[PDB]
């Protein structure tokens, strides 16, 4: 073997492979993001209750009925920006636009919070009926993310759905059980003193109670994770001020 | 003073009374052929031939130059051949007194003989077979020399004789044998002994080392491990006190000395004692009228590492200095394992027998249990005084591994050193034969 | 500095590549027969991983990260080829300039010396490093811990198999089936650290 | 599109950088040495073809071959090399052939040794003396069903450096041979024509080499006599493909051109005084005749000797005049024979059946010391096992059972 | 004839004899969807890599042979990964790392070194297809038991009703973990070597 | 039948080689002496399991509802038919009978199901039926909650006997603990029936938390026996009045039983000493460093000892001769590693409230490594001609 031939062979092989690889990885860059957006849009539609069995109609239903919007947690007011392309995970990760929570107030054990969050308003025409709030916190094995859709009065929940979790199936992975998620409808999030009134009680809650929710059987650690998630995100450091503005009207 | 902390003084009944008395007249001897390791005989004699004392019976093909001679003068009667025509024993009927006579030396001149002049006389007389080389326990090569010779001179076997009684009769012969061995060694002669006094040789090559403790203290393997560790590059010769007396008598008088003082003792013997006998005698007529009635097993050696003396092998071995007799146990017993035995022996504390201190048992030949797999509860580590890993070495031997057994230390050991490990094994394994097979494989892969 | 200690112990025990992520089994099950050879291969893997991870971190941070070289361009699709090229070149260097030119590791490195290139553990470690977004020192410590954990697992398996010389396995399960079952039992035992929050 | 060009350029640059690093590292370390091996000290022949790698690829290229057989890999282990300087590593495949003792003095196989650094060798003297030749065929006449004897003449009067019982490595260039012209005596016409055996043919594309043993003895110098067997499909399974090289040598005629490559040998006779027992079968007459003639006519030995042979019928025997004359000349040498299934016209009397069985029931059972005499066996592999079992049951050590076999 | 494509299914099975590709077998066998997608991906990658390496087998210098082969194999794996992300995003989200780990799959390198470099392109392609089939056999067989007994489903369809949904079956939690894969592969090897004794290993 | 005489009787063989006299100990006697050691623990466990069920049932129900419950479960109506009573003042007779009806089915199922595979393998491979299953079956039946389903116990013992023990070659050949391997199979496969507050007290509709996991919630002040309303003290947790399995509840009985087999030399004291040393060292380090949000950082050694299956594991399950180390130098390390791992799993790992069974399985992997280290040191000492 000689260098004169080896370099030529290597360069020719690289020139043969690279055009194919780059064209494949650049041509599909639009579909690779459409597929990613479709999952979130479908989950938001499912939480809002709109039925869309197909990526063809999911796009139009989400574009017409759902309006993403940014919210500033410190001020509890709307912010103008590219909400349809926001990235909450990286926004919280970056120290430029995030707050390092301290131990005594990091109830959800998320250790970082973003300065500005994103909420989705479900509306027809220009009248809004719901608002979908994304909340998350620590479980036992992994982070648990969820969407909670509250009514326009700021108190009544109209559905809870967990779209990302890694608990043990059948034992602590029952957060995705429809029998458990279907009981959150009609529950109330606040009391007359504006305290977080959601309580994941153990062993069962009184039937018809407006603040009690059945806990997971044999999954007390995950139930405590959910309780911490709500105690944080409904508190002062979360959607507290935003819901305070919401219950006064003008959502 | 070297003290051994681990071991087991076997409390078997019928301990002999250390008083030497004349034995029965012996009209038949034999020189065995299955006790010499790797010995392939070339028979120079035939049935009906008349042999003088110290006249060669057969040579070796694997160890050229080594000659085995006849203990007494008589007529050959049997050349018994076992399976695959293996030599079991050569039987000689003592019917004469003629002999072959060798050279004589003054007692003063025995410390300055040439090594070759000593070797020639030893090999011609047939006492060269008394030595054994550790490792492999083979008879030393004719032209080989080692710098450490271990004169045992102590006996700790069950129902064994006391060397101090035997030696004090032959003090001059013992001293002359020590002088000859000191001139022959080229290294040192390690005269192992207990705390008692023995005749002393006025030579710088001869050392008296005092041991102590239970049984394994009186083993040439233990003496080598504690005074001169052995390996493939360092072989050490071994010999007992009676063969040293024989060497001394040979070099003092010019005639081979084929007497013995063995201990006839056991649980089923009417009067245990030390009986003066002849080398390679016939045990069947040595132990007649000395045994209680019933089925018995006659052993040529200690019950831990002896040989059953039945049929062609019913003759005294070369390296054995005691005859042990004990009853045969064949009957079954219902729920014997669940009995809280008062008459049952064990190194563990799971029987009521160990509570009674000083008890002596009428032990039999039964294997208390059946063959099973090895569950190491820690019995071998209680009875191995050497610096080894016993329950790893025995698993290595059982698995058939040879190189790892060598690394763990199988070379320094012999079948007589694993007798206690076989004795205390819940799995009823025999480790001496496994070690012998391993050493044969090692020798062949040379 | 407690962060580096936590990273090291996490990589060694909590996230053991061989028995928690299960990467490298094609050699983990095949070469583990003697502790000497297993220790030699573990040392080789340690060295290769420790040298491979930081270089890939430097390259990914410099040129392959989105928007890192020129704003508006994203070359995160060359990750596989770049990582495998770096790993292969490092393994070739180790095999050909140092291992055999100096006193060689005879029978410690045989057919399995060029198999380090296609060892899944190194590529898995680089990919996980890319996902976790470590710094340079964290990358070094992560590589060292991963290598030490892999060596620990392979040496434990080698010791178990050496102990298994006394076993009596059925003829069908001789060697490979029993190796699979033994590795399964070891993985079952290694689930003590599953829930640790380190 | 601007990302495509960046990706292409960066792929090319990264791969070029990696390849250049590898090439530069190789250029900074490669020894580029040559002539790194000396086969011995005294001879001037210390030249090879390759600077390293495998050892045959350097020695056979320069003309040195203990036995550079086809393929290699130590499947037969005649490529014997002795080393005294260099790497002491042993291939896992070499522990099977080399004991630890020979390993300490450095004995290995050639198709396993890998050369990279300086060394010196201590090859045996037989390598320096072996050579090819140009022997012409004299006779290839058949004397049995499957046995042919080949007679050759050495050119220019040279004598091969051989000992009793050796073997020369015969060659066979590319050829195509048909069985059509094969013809045997009238008695063998029956069983030969029962399948007729002439439809068979062989294809040879390149020269091939196997070995044969000499039926002659050193005082018959100037003429090479061999015992050649034909390789035919087994009678029970005629659909098995036949043999190539044996068929080619069968096709050889008188006056034909032939080339031997050199004599090699094992299975020599011991220089002791014990009794000698020669046992064989099939084409094994060659080493036994060589040994018998050596010890009797050349060495003038007076050791008691017996040559026990087994056959199938009286028609299956040859060399009978030779062995009878030798037995009449020498009182110490007596040879016996047995027939497996004698025919009514054979007029046979005496021993019958398997050779090991007749041996045991007639001679060794009454023998006083069957463990001191020496045994030499060279015959059918199925007789090998029976004779080995019989001798081991009689109790004979491995050092006294000297045998030569062709690997079944 | 079809001996090249049919033999490595049982006669020369990669995982069963060569011990190649076991990591993906332990990983992606939890669900038949991912198992089948992985089988197809490895089949295509192995076949095409063998084809190209055999096409250029003459002009590969010894010094950079590994680089030359890895360029082709990594390019193929990158193309496959981009295609999976574009069209099978739901499946590609689950495989994750074990899609990029196709390059370090030992089957691909073993068949490239042993057969592709020294065989004709079409025989190399056929051998790659055969090895991929032999690998997929083990993948799908292990995945069948794992999915059916750990989640009571098959290909995502309901077969055994679960106790949490008003059925009768209580799912086994070990099937969704790794040791079940080890045990299943071990018992597969036992059964295969029982039915085909010629593959049994020696005591020594 | 021959399957009984060959068990009761001794074979009545004689020696034919090497040591003509043998020790009286044998594997049958070893296994039987170990099998009898857990009898006091088993009897107190049955008593306590009856008592807890009676107390919880009386606390929950009363009167007509109590009668309806008692007539709906076969344990309760069998106890009532056999002369016992489920009233609040039931005696030790009924408290033991209920535990017996809860334990005996599990033991019978485990014994039969494991023995089937034992006999099948030892018959196919042409061996004689060994022993040691007499220990494995009873230990497995003692280390499981009283409410475990029979169809789960059968699978657990099947896995433990076949995969962990019988595949490797049987008794004396395996490398892992069979009973703990089966229990770990159950623990990871069916975690709802071996964890939670519903499984320890064998009462219908009563949920009572683990005594060990009541500490992680609030500390020593959170230990309370909801069945009776009293608080668990150290004496209660030592004697064995806490809810739990049949076997490891009582610690005084475990010490009494294990003292005999330690004295007789069957169970090594080195492993027990190592476990004790490791537990004491680590659980004192945790107290010294302290913590605010974790309540198990303040649990001392004498509270680690009594609670959970620590005593049962250390005495009867950590001293398995086959799985443990073969060197007196490595037995100490094996024990120390067992204790350290158990304390670590208890304290730092939040998913598993009890970790003795996983600590033993972890140390079973690394015992051969310690053996290899000691043997390599011994070989390096031998090469210097000093051994
Ligand atoms: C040192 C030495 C000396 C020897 N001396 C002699 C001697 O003096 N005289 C003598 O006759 N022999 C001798 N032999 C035996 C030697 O093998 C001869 O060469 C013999 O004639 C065999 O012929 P061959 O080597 O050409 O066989 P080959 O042609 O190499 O092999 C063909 C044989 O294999 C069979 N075969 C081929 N292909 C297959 C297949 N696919 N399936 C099944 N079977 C198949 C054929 O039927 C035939 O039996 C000697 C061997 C050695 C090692
Ligand atoms: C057979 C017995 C063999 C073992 C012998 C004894 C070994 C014990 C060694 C350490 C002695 C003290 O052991 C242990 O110490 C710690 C403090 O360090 C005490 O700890 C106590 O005070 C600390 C103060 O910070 C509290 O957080 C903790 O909850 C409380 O228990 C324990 O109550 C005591 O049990
Ligand atoms: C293997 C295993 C996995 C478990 N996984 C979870 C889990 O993912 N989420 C959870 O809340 N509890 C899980 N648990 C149970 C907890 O460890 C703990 O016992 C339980 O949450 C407490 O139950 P309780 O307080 O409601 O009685 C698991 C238990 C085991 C044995
Ligand atoms: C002290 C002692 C403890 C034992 N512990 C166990 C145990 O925990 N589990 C088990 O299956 N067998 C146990 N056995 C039985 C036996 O030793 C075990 O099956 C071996 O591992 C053989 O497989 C024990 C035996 C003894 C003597
Ligand atoms: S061909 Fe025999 S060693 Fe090479
Ligand atoms: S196949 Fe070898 S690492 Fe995965």
């Amino acid at each position: 073997d000689s260098i004169k031939k080896t370099l030529f062979v290597v360069i020719a092989l690289s020139l043969v492979c690279s055009i194919i690889v780059s064209a494949a990885a650049v041509g599909l860059r639009d579909k690779q993001k459409e597929n990613a957006a479709l999952d979130k849009q479908s989950k938001i539609l499912q939480v809002a209750g709109i039925e869309a069995k197909g990526s063809k109609q999911i796009v139009e239903l989400f574009n017409k009925s759902i309006e993403p919007r940014l919210v500033d947690f410190n001020t509890g007011d709307f912010v103008e920006g590219d909400a349809a392309n926001y990235d909450q995970r990286k926004a919280a990760k970056e120290a430029s636009e995030s707050i390092k929570l301290t131990a005594e107030q990091d109830k959800a054990k998320i250790q970082r919070r973003a300065n500005v969050g994103v909420v989705y308003l479900v509306k027809d025409g220009d009248k809004t009926s719901k608002v979908i709030l994304p909340v998350h916190g620590n479980g036992l094995w992994s982070m648990m993310y969820a969407f909670v859709a509250v009514e326009t009065d700021g108190n009544t929940v109209s559905g809870l759905t967990y779209y990302e979790q890694g608990e043990t199936p059948g034992l602590g992975g029952e957060v995705e059980n429809p029998a458990w998620r279907a009981q959150w409808v009609g529950k109330k999030l606040f009391d007359e003193n504006h305290k977080p009134a959601i309580k994941i009680v153990k062993g069962g809650a009184p039937q018809g109670s407006e603040h009690g929710v059945d806990g997971l059987s044999g999954a007390t650690l995950t139930s405590n994770g959910v309780q911490n998630t709500f105690d944080f995100w409904l508190g002062d450091m979360g959607f507290g001020p935003f819901l305070t503005k919401v219950r006064d009207g003008g959502l | 003073m070297i003290t051994i902390k681990k071991g087991l003084d076997l409390p078997i009944a019928g301990t002999p009374s250390q008083v030497i008395s004349d034995g029965k007249a012996i009209k038949k001897v034999a020189l065995l052929g299955e006790e010499y390791v790797g010995m392939r005989p070339t028979m120079h004699v035939r049935v009906g031939d008349e042999v003088k004392k110290a006249q060669i019976l057969f040579e070796d093909k694997k160890n050229p130059g080594v000659k085995f001679t006849s203990p007494v003068s008589g007529k050959v009667v049997e050349i018994n051949r076992g399976a695959k025509r293996v030599l079991q024993s050569v039987v000689i009927e003592v019917a004469g007194d003629d002999q072959v006579t060798f050279d004589k030396f003054e007692a003063n001149q025995l410390a300055s003989l040439n090594r070759d002049a000593i070797k020639t006389q030893l090999v011609e007389s047939g006492l060269w077979t008394a030595f054994r080389t550790r490792p492999f326990s083979k008879v030393p090569a004719i032209d080989s020399t080692s710098e450490a010779i271990f004169v045992t001179a102590m006996d700790t076997n069950p129902l064994a004789a006391e060397p101090t009684v035997v030696i004090n009769e032959q003090s001059e012969a013992f001293v002359a044998g020590l002088d000859v061995l000191s001139a022959l060694t080229t290294g040192k002669v390690y005269v192992c002994k207990k705390g008692t006094s023995l005749p002393r040789s006025q030579q710088p090559n001869v050392e008296e080392h005092v041991f102590d403790g239970p049984h394994p203290a009186g083993l040439a393997g233990t003496h080598m491990h504690f005074l001169y560790p052995v390996s493939a590059d360092h072989v050490a010769w071994s010999i007992n006190y009676q063969d040293v007396i024989a060497v001394g008598q040979l070099f003092l008088t010019g005639e081979l000395y084929t007497q013995r003082v063995v201990s006839l003792a056991g649980p089923v013997v009417n009067k245990p004692r030390l009986v003066r006998t002849v080398m390679g005698a016939s045990l069947e007529q040595l132990v007649d009228s000395e045994i209680m009635p019933g089925e018995v097993r006659i052993i040529s050696g200690s019950v831990l590492s002896g040989t059953k003396a039945t049929g062609p092998h019913a003759y005294l071995g070369r390296y054995h200095l005691q005859v042990s007799v004990l009853r045969e146990g064949r009957d079954k017993e219902l729920f014997g394992w669940a009995m809280p035995g008062k008459n049952k022996f064990s190194v563990t504390r799971s029987f009521l027998g160990h509570l009674f201190k000083g008890q002596v048992y009428n032990m039999t030949t039964t294997t208390n249990g059946s063959d099973r797999s090895m569950v190491p509860i820690g019995n071998y580590e209680k009875v191995m005084p050497l610096d080894m890993e016993p329950t790893l070495l025995l698993r290595d031997l059982c698995a058939g591994d040879s190189d790892s057994a060598v690394r763990l230390g199988a070379l320094e050991l012999d079948e007589e050193d694993l007798a206690l490990c076989t004795f205390v094994c819940p799995g009823k394994y025999e480790y001496g034969q496994l070690l012998r097979e391993c050493l044969d494989k090692i020798e062949k892969e040379g | 500095m407690e962060h580096y200690i936590s990273l090291l112990v996490k990589s060694i025990f909590i996230e053991n590549m061989a028995l928690s992520f299960f990467l490298g089994m094609c050699t983990f099950l095949a070469v583990s027969k003697k502790v000497k050879t297993s220790f030699g291969l573990g040392i080789a893997v340690i060295v290769v991983l420790t040298i491979s991870v930081p270089v890939n971190n430097l390259v990914y941070n410099l040129v392959l990260k989105p928007d890192a070289l020129v704003e508006g361009v994203d070359l995160s699709f060359l990750n596989f080829i770049t990582f495998i090229g770096v790993i292969a070149a490092l393994v070739q260097i180790l095999e050909m300039i140092l291992d055999r030119f100096f006193p060689p590791l005879y029978n410690a490195l045989g057919i399995f010396l060029p198999l380090i290139t296609v060892n899944c553990a190194i590529f898995g470690g680089v990919s996980f490093m890319v996902q976790r977004d470590y710094s340079f020192a964290e990358s070094v410590v992560y590589g060292f811990g991963s290598g030490v954990g892999w060596m620990l697992a392979i040496v434990a398996l080698a010791g178990i198999r050496e102990k298994m010389k006394y076993s009596d396995v059925p003829p069908g399960l001789r060697g490979l089936g029993i190796t699979f079952i033994t590795a399964g039992l070891m993985a079952l035992g290694f689930m003590s650290f599953s829930g640790v929050q380190l | 599109m601007s990302t495509i060009i960046f990706g292409v350029v960066m792929f090319t640059l990264i791969i070029l950088a990696l390849v250049l690093v590898i090439l530069f590292a190789k250029s900074k370390l490669v020894p580029t040495g040559d002539i790194t091996i000396s086969i011995n000290g005294d001879p001037e022949k210390a030249i090879v073809t390759q600077p390293g790698g495998k050892l045959l690829t350097a020695l056979a290229g320069a003309g040195v071959f203990v036995s550079s057989a086809c393929g290699g890999g130590g499947s037969c282990g005649q490529c014997r090399v002795k080393i005294k300087s260099g790497g002491g590593d042993i291939l896992p495949t070499e522990l099977d052939h080399i004991s630890k003792g020979e390993a300490r003095e450095g004995e290995r196989l050639a198709c396993q040794v890998a050369v990279k650094a300086d060394m010196d060798l201590e090859l045996p003297e037989e390598i320096f003396g072996v050579k090819k030749w140009e022997c012409t065929v004299i006779s290839n006449d058949n004397k049995a069903t499957f046995i042919k004897e080949l007679k050759l003449a050495i050119p220019d009067g040279e004598s091969v450096p051989f000992r009793a019982g050796g073997y020369i490595q015969i060659e066979a260039p590319a050829h195509h041979v048909k069985y059509a012209d094969f013809d045997v005596p009238e008695k063998y016409r029956g069983d030969w024509d029962k399948f007729n055996l002439f439809r068979y043919e062989s294809k040879v594309d390149e020269p091939i080499i196997r070995a044969y043993s000499m039926a002659n003895y050193p005082e018959e110098f100037g003429i090479i006599m061999l015992n050649v067997r034909i390789a035919t499909p087994p009678p029970n399974n005629p659909n098995v493909p036949p043999g190539q090289m044996s068929s080619y040598i069968w096709s050889l005629k008188a006056g034909d051109k032939c080339t031997i490559s050199g004599p090699f040998g094992e299975f020599f006779a011991k220089d002791t005084d014990a009794e000698m027992v020669f046992i064989g079968g099939g084409a094994g007459m060659a080493p036994m005749r060589s040994h018998i003639f050596d010890q009797l006519k050349r060495l003038k030995s007076k050791r008691k000797m017996s040559y026990w042979y087994g056959a199938r019928s009286k028609r299956e025997m040859f060399y009978v005049e030779d062995f009878d004359g030798l037995a009449a000349e020498n009182d110490n040498f007596v040879w016996h024979c047995a027939l497996s299934d004698p025919q009514p016209e054979d007029n046979w009397t005496g021993y019958t059946g398997f050779i090991h069985n007749v041996l045991y029931e007639n001679y060794l059972k009454d023998h006083e010391a069957p463990e001191d005499c020496e045994y030499y066996m060279c015959g059918p592999p199925m007789m090998n096992a029976a004779v080995i079992n019989m001798l081991k049951n009689l109790g004979v050590e491995e050092e006294n059972i000297l045998l030569d076999d062709f690997g079944g | 004839l079809k001996k090249s494509v049919l033999a490595p299914v049982l006669d020369n099975n990669p995982i069963a004899l060569q011990v190649l590709g076991v990591c993906s077998a332990l990983a992606v066998t939890t669900k038949l969807e991912t198992a089948f997608v992985m089988t197809l991906a490895v089949m295509f990658v192995t076949a095409l890599s063998n084809f190209f390496v055999s096409l250029i087998r003459n002009h590969i210098p010894n010094s950079v042979r590994i680089i030359v082969q890895m360029a082709i194999i990594a390019s193929l794996v990158i193309v496959v990964d981009q295609i999976l992300k574009a069209y099978l995003y739901d499946i590609s989200k689950q495989l994750s790392v074990f899609v990029g780990l196709i390059i370090t799959n030992c089957i691909v390198m073993g068949r490239a070194e042993a057969f592709a470099m020294k065989s004709e392109p079409i025989p190399s392609f056929i051998d790659g297809i055969g090895n991929g089939l032999g690998y997929g056999f083990v993948l799908m067989t292990v995945g069948f038991f794992r999915e059916l007994l750990g989640s009571g489903k098959l290909f995502g369809l309901e077969v055994l009703p679960l106790i949490s949904n008003g059925g009768w079956y209580q799912p086994n939690g070990l099937m969704l973990l790794a040791p079940s894969a080890f045990f299943l592969i071990g018992f597969m090897i036992w059964a295969i070597r029982t039915f085909k004794p010629e593959q049994v290993e020696a005591k020594e | 039948y021959e399957a009984a005489a060959t068990l009761f009787y001794t074979p009545g063989l004689v020696t034919k080689r090497s040591s003509h006299v043998r020790d009286s100990v044998d594997l049958k006697r070893i296994m039987i002496m170990v099998w009898l050691a857990v009898f006091p623990a088993m009897f107190w466990g049955m008593y306590n399991a009856g008592g807890q069920a009676i107390a919880a049932l009386n606390h929950l129900y009363s009167g007509d509802q109590l009668a309806a419950i008692v007539a709906g479960n076969w344990h309760y109506w069998l106890t009532e038919m056999l002369g016992g009573t489920m009233s609040s003042d039931a005696g030790w007779g009924s408290k033991m009978l209920l535990g017996a009806t809860y334990f005996l089915p599990i033991y019978a199922t485990v014994f039969i199901v494991g023995g089937f595979w034992e006999v099948l393998f030892c018959m196919v491979r042409k061996h004689e039926v060994n022993e040691g299953f007499f220990v494995t079956s009873i230990l497995f039946a003692l280390i499981v909650p009283p409410t475990l389903p029979l169809w789960q116990a059968a699978l657990g013992i099947t896995f433990g006997v076949v995969v962990a023990k019988e595949v490797f070659g049987g008794t004396g050949r395996n490398f892992l603990n069979p009973a703990l391997a089966g229990r770990a199979f159950l623990f990871f496969a069916y975690p709802a029936q071996i964890s939670g507050d519903l499984v320890w007290t064998a009462a219908d509709g009563y949920s009572g938390a683990y005594a060990l996991s009541q500490w992680a919630q609030g500390g020593a002040g959170a230990l309370i026996n909801n069945a009776t309303g009293q608080t668990i003290t150290w004496m209660d947790a030592f004697i064995g009045n806490i809810p739990g399995s049949i076997g490891e509840v009582s610690t005084l009985a475990l010490m009494i039983g294990a003292a005999f087999i330690v004295y007789m030399g069957i169970a090594s004291w080195r492993i027990i000493g190592g476990v004790m040393i490791g537990m004491i060292l680590l659980s004192t380090l945790f107290n010294v460093i302290g913590s605010d949000t974790n309540a198990m950082f303040n649990m001392p050694w004498h509270w680690h000892l009594v609670l959970g299956g620590f005593a049962f594991g250390m005495f009867f399950m950590a001293t398995d001769p086959v799985s443990a180390s073969f060197t007196n130098s490595g037995k100490w390390a094996y024990g120390i590693l067992i204790g350290v791992m158990c304390v670590l799993i208890r304290v730092v790992n939040p998913a598993y409230p009890e970790g003795m069974m996983l600590a033993i399985l972890f140390a079973n992997l690394f015992a051969p490594l310690f053996d290899h280290v000691v043997v390599e040191r011994n070989i390096k000492r031998r090469l210097a001609r000093y051994g």
